[PDB]
């Protein structure tokens, strides 16, 4: 496949961007993919390979190697900086024609510099045996993680292009193998169920849910870079992408790259003494979302090009929470450990299809919403 | 999210 | 099957004992086994069931339920007391005719009262967040554990009755599932390799090894009741059963059931101020043993009845150690974290066979031995 | 092993 | 003067003791005094000289040199050890016949080894820029202090062995001179007022008060060895000597000279995890005591020999507190910064007079008392 | 006495000014003085009374009441504004004919609005528990202070109009009494020593020194409005009045009353990002100055009218510093805690005498000078 | 000293 | 006060 971009000044930076696939239909075997993105504030590069015929049985072997370097400035460094890289290798086993299992190993390196002091991150750091200040941005951290990844996928829906009956279930999980700096476990389960409502399967009802849980082992916290985020086209639309859930509360501190002409949160050179609540989403260790979509015929398109279009009336529900948030130590501050802060939105959606992939347009308005949540009533994604 | 101040913006990099 | 016993004054107590099997060759399916042992100082009861045809594929399902109550006195309690019970359920999958896999779930409850203060146990207790005294036997502990058990067995030796060529490999492992009080992982690997040396397979060479490793997760220690012990007929013969490895060093303390006419270790009413080394074996979290046996024809028996007898010249090597032993805090005390304290014995053995099972007689003498190790030069077991 | 004193003996109960 | 003692076992140690004075009525001028005390746990030696005729004006010059070495064991050392020595020199100026002023310089060296971790001491140590552990008795400290001492004494009571009317006021103070390790200021004010109640001055009313305040300069704490202690014959009788006021709260730690047959406070080898409150008095930086004594004729002695005896019914009040105690960091622990924890006792007293000095017998019972205070209802002192 | 003035544009404002004394030679006792000054930017009013025969002993009692309101604009307020008022009462005790002592009580109220952010002021504010922004002039402060003032003056120079032999020493000090918002101590010592050099006392040598030290108590800083300033006719001439010593370094901030046609320091609407050094003197908490004057006969004036004139060749030394300035936090910025930045000037002076008071003309040129110091080579004062 | 800007000058008022 | 343990006692030495 094929893409490219660079840039002026779109809020983001230089904006080198690329999505590429080198592939075959039959004969030499390799399936190769490449993603790239360079900004003033990020350098992301992902290289992926897969052999779908690792052996006669049809079993597949897939690996990938990634680099992801984020810098919150442009010449100084010395501000919040998050570099990551790593590798994955996995085996995929078909058994039943409906099913597949997956097992593999992964390694991830994470380097942090000058992270802004906030409660949740620093609860985790304290749990790891690290005690940074909470009064300044002079801190750092560095971890090597090794994980065993597994999964099971069930895909008995009668047709794959635009489903009409049956279910797709996907369970994927991680457990740290001994030797890693972080020690955690994680599970994520996607479920989708299509029930046809007329004999021609032009009206359908889709139920859908995402579940996610995870935690640290033996007294460690789950690494913050593995948190769950909700909101957007993929989960609960009507909200800004990945903004649902716990928000950061910051300790009063001296910011490292300060400029009084700009805006800061609990900066000590703005007069901050107490900790203060913010809009900044930080995700959690637990997540549950659901969605009911009534798929209907298009309210005025013709039927012989409609095989590329789908229309639905939906309502989405979703919540993200942090199990280890101390509801007692921060009495006047909202309980981010409560699961019942369920956001809810409803709207209309149009699952179109570009010649190279399905596209979801949608409008929604969130009606069950909480403070700090950012609304995004008009949504588009691939 | 990673907050960059010189563009008054929060940058998504975790995905 | 069949057994029974009672007693009067073994060294041990009342000695109610039973080993029983209710079984079938074909037809109704159940395989049931029962073990029982009542003494003045122990009550052990194990009930086991297995269905070898859980489904058409030949897959098996096996479960068991056990109770094991140890009291170091008979009328007072108030002394070292260790009660345990629990349950296991497992599924066994054949795939290759040589192979099988196993996966299951287990639960174990452990109650401790008045355990005598010693370093290793109390390092573990400290690691669990428990801080008992070290000056008295007034302590207790109580844990509920849940585990996922797995295993893989490979059994391609040409005949099973008395092997002559090929190998038997068995890997079995445990990982605590979230929700358990203890959090640990464990692996145990037995390997046996028979190589025939003449065309008639009357002289054979057997290599054999046991490996065992395990640890706690996230800063917890491995539970002491899951330690590895070596020595005896099953592992390294020439030593007393399960006496190889780390020994207990006790803190000076007031014993709870004291009598000056009897013998005690670092009892404060015997004048103890420092901690003192002992013979008491306590096992470790890591273990490695090996054995080379030259199987030979019997030096004076006829060949017509020799199909029930086997003779070998062997040497056994073995070591057990505690990875988390602090070699610095106890400078003048032996390093129980060193793997290289390898015990070694050599001798002759006669694998006979009673009409109901194989019996190993053996003589050995340990020549590489360390302080506190107890010798048992004349060995017998089933 | 569990040490019982009134018989000068160490009792095996872990198996 | 004259005294001597040694010993065999009387709770304290060897008990070499001496109080001596080499003096004159007129002539050669010197006034010399010597005090000595050797125990298993202390060696105290004080040498003092004074010239009451430093110049024609009657001005005096007085100096002293002292050594004071305390060891809490001492075949081992390695336990709480406090050595001190130093020197004082002062000038005394009469001006009014009622009055005198005093000005001088002092130097004090203090060495500390293996002090047991407790909050107040370690707040001071933290304030001095020293950060010892709080988990063990492996610590030390060493300071050289230089001070300017001053004072004013007013003594217009009509007769001096047994006062009957008028007041004695004494103000004494210290300020560290630049160059000293510690930096502090201190003031102590004693006030006594006799008011006669009959024309013969056989019934009198005595009001009395002690005030003491002190603190560190520029963010340092007042040295712990300069704290105020109250209780006993000299201050508030009915309490054990110097036991009134703040008590030590200890951090859980490993004691350096441990023996399970003996008693310890928040020792980690006794199972201590939290900090724990104790009876151990440690004094404070502020103190206020008062006393009202009704001096009466003796209820059954004749009047000619009564010129050596005095009887009183009294009322003592007193409090000691630590200004820099954090009432917030230790919420469930008593507020040692509150001044209003005023202890109060009442009783009867008999100011006798040995041929070499006045002796106070007394009985009292403390009726306003707080936890940790030790009662001493029967009191004697010179 | 007598004075008056008004104005229209002198650099300063309206310039209402008055100095007045209502007095007596004998009888009715009162001694009254009044000072007043009204500008566009200040309103200063001081009223003083004294009774020199408060009692038969010749002891005096003196009090005063003052108001001092400074506004850096007029019509807007909203800029740096400093209002103060208060009261003093004192007793003066003669004892020796050379000497006097003084003891009294004072109260001072200080209100601050919209002070420009600079390091030293805001170190003090932080020390008081106040945390203003450092990014804007939106701030305020308000304090009530109570102080005990004391002093001792020694004045044994043989004649008082124009000294010729002997010394004048003056020690004056302050300590905050409990209940005041600020908590500080301060001492100021002036010493002057005349040594005659010929038998007629027409050539004299004058040594002179000023010392000043002060600090906050228990971790508070000394109030900025009590700082020491040096320079000018009274101290070290050749410099502009009160300009010697530490200079303000400002934080980049938004000025409250801005006009781009005018000049500003580290204003954020002039492009300021870092903190910047300035000429603005702010004084310090410590000060030491000295002066050696060779008093000579006038190089051409006749001797009988010379009893109103004096001539000298002098050199002055002086330094002012801030003890609590962090020499580490501001590495590239000058160390205002160093005492050794001693300014030095030399010149000639003519102590004349108007019919109502002595007048000092002088010329000097500072030869040991540092950056930011402002020179004033031609000096006049009363 | 109190800085007044509209006359480019520092004004002494503490005495 | 200086705590000595082998006599279960607190020893006064500051005076």
């Amino acid at each position: 496949s094929f893409n490219f971009g660079i840039g002026y000044g779109t809020e983001s930076g230089v904006s080198f961007q690329a999505g590429v696939q080198q592939d075959n239909w039959l004969g030499t075997g390799y399936a190769v993919g490449i993603n790239g993105t360079k900004n003033d504030y990020q350098t992301y590069a992902e290289l992926s390979v897969t052999n779908p015929y690792f052996t006669v049985d049809g079993v597949s072997l897939g690996g990938r190697l990634f680099y992801n370097d984020f810098q919150a400035d442009d010449a100084d460094l010395s501000d919040y900086t998050n570099k990551s890289y790593g590798t994955d290798v996995t085996l995929g086993f078909p058994i039943n024609e409906y099913n597949s299992l997956r097992a593999g190993l992964g390694y991830v390196h994470n380097s942090l510099s000058n992270m802004q002091p906030q409660v949740a991150m620093w609860r985790y750091l304290y749990s790891m045996g690290e005690h940074p200040s909470t009064s300044d941005q002079d801190n750092s951290f560095k971890t090597d993680d090794f994980t065993f990844n597994y999964g099971w996928t069930y895909n008995k829906l009668d047709r794959g292009y635009f489903p009409t009956d049956g279910s797709r279930v996907n369970l994927t999980g991680k457990v740290t193998i001994p030797g890693s700096d972080n020690e955690y476990y994680k599970v994520t389960l996607d479920t989708a169920t299509y029930v046809p409502i007329d004999d021609d399967h032009k009206w359908v009802v889709l139920g859908r849910t995402r579940w996610g849980y995870g935690d640290g082992l033996g007294g460690k916290e789950m690494p913050f870079y593995e948190n769950f985020y909700a909101g957007g086209s993929s989960t609960v639309r009507g909200f800004q992408s990945n903004t649902i859930g716990p928000k950061a509360v910051y300790f009063p501190h001296q910011a490292s790259n300060y400029d009084p002409d700009y805006d800061y949160e609990c900066a000590t050179q703005d007069g901050a003494k107490d900790l203060c609540k913010s809009d900044d989403a930080v995700g959690g260790n637990a997540m549950a979302v659901a969605s009911l979509e009534f798929i209907t015929p298009t309210p005025f398109i013709s039927d012989k090009y409609a095989n590329s279009v789908r229309t639905s009336f939906f309502w989405d529900m979703g919540t993200v929470w942090d199990t280890n948030w101390d509801s007692s130590q921060y009495s006047g501050y909202p309980d981010y450990s409560d699961p019942s802060n369920i956001r809810m939105s409803a709207g209309i959606a149009l699952q179109w299809m570009s010649p190279l992939g399905p596209l979801v347009f949608s409008y929604a308005q969130p009606f069950k919403k909480y403070d700090g949540d950012k609304a995004e009533q008009f949504q588009f994604n691939i | 999210f990673g907050t960059i101040h010189k563009r008054r913006f929060r940058y998504w990099f975790c995905g």
